[PDB]
DNA sequence: ATATATATATATATATATATATATATATATATATATATAT
DNA sequence: ATATATATATATATATATATATATATATATATATATATAT
């Protein structure tokens, strides 16, 4: 369903007593090439509700 | 057992291969020597599947591939020749230089007077599309870096005492500028839209 | 009609030129093409003031600067060679690598290519001469900087996962005992400079 | 002694196996530009 | 504060590996002819 240029993301939302803390990632492709390097990466880590 | 290749032919062929392109106005002796021994030069180069192209109207000699005609690699690739694909700004400046070289060759002859343009003239042409980078120093740095990179490509000379470069004849010898024409049409369309 | 050389010969010579050396163990077809027309390779490099080096005991072919009617003076000034000149530290590490190569050769013979040593094996061998940078990572950086260049000359492979390298047979000729004695004399001249 | 019946041999055809050439995918090396860090 | 070196990003070009298709060579099957052994 997503062979060409595509973008994918995930984000879990842990917390305690209202203190949000979010672990999220983003993975995307530029072309139909499916090398391990073709998938460009970036993690996230934040505790800001924004 | 058998004779060697003549010294001057060897030296001139190696010189051209090192430089790719050369001028009679620059080294007329090698120019005449090669043009007096084109068979020897091509025989030296054909084992490499290379050869030379010349332009006596503009007084320039340059190399050229001589592989077997039109294999599946129409977008050709050669062992001894690593090819390049220039970027947005590089090819943009190349198109600017192409258009002004075309104009010069009409208003100043087909290389009779070496094609020239001032830094303060090229910079406005770039500014048409890229706009003001932020300062005159930044403009000059941008254009001079690009011009140096193209000079490494054998396309332009360094600015003279009056900040005027000289366009090498090789610009007239590009393969498929139709891509440059399409790019320039796209650029003018974009700027007309984005103004 | 035309002096076009045979396509296979052009292929083999173009590859040899592209990498400057050719081993039968790796590319037997081109190696045997070269040794089938070695005089052709010579007569083609002769126009370029270059010559073909041959060592069949190790199944190796490499290109070397020819003597013109002037023996290339300082041959490193030859126009075509792309690389720089060898320097002291490079020669030191070359000598150590040749020492290990000759040890492995006495152990298993000359023609094979299985010799190896590890990054940590090299590190003391040079650290004795070069002093201690102050951290293991810094001396590893030193060694890898040397190894990158030496690979650029074809002496060694790239650092492997085991942090080792494979000695290339061509080192048998860069570390020629005659050339080693000449370099020893040059080192004595360097002593005179120190004097 | 000769006739005939049967076995054996040969030639050709076609089916199959294997070798090689080529097309395509993937991985790496170059490679060049730019941004940032660090040294003076 | 400036200059230099380094690391990373873009990115592209080359090399290597693997799979499939084609061509060729071999072998086996079938049919016919000839030789030979047996019977009358």
């Amino acid at each position: 369903a997503r062979p060409g240029k595509t973008v994918t993301g995930i984000a879990a939302t842990l917390e305690r007593e209202g203190k949000q803390v979010r672990l999220g990632a983003l993975l995307w492709f530029d072309s139909t090439s499916s090398s391990v390097t073709d998938m460009k990466r970036l993690w996230l880590f934040s505790d800001n509700p924004g | 057992s058998e004779t060697r290749t003549l010294q001057k032919i060897r030296e001139a062929t190696q010189e051209l291969l090192k430089y790719g392109l050369l001028e009679e106005a620059s080294k007329p002796n090698l120019y005449r020597i090669v043009l007096s021994h084109p068979e020897e030069v091509t025989r030296i180069l054909e084992p490499l599947d290379l050869d030379i192209g010349i332009d006596e109207i503009r007084g320039l000699l340059y190399v050229k591939v001589r592989l077997d005609e039109t294999p599946a690699q129409d977008e050709w690739a050669h062992p001894l020749v690593r090819r390049q694909r220039l970027n947005l700004e590089q090819s943009l400046l190349v198109a600017i230089l192409r258009q002004h070289f075309v104009a010069w060759e009409q208003e100043s002859g087909t290389g009779a007077s070496q094609a020239q343009i001032a830094i303060d003239d090229l910079l406005p042409q770039l500014q048409i599309y890229l706009g003001d980078p932020g300062s005159e120093s930044k403009e000059r740095t941008r254009l001079l870096t690009l011009l140096d990179q193209l000079k490494g490509h054998g396309l332009v000379t360094s600015p003279d005492a009056h900040e005027r470069i000289v366009i090498r004849p090789i610009i007239a010898h590009l393969a498929d500028p139709i891509n440059l024409q399409a790019l320039l049409a796209w650029l003018r369309e974009q700027i007309a839209q984005q103004t």
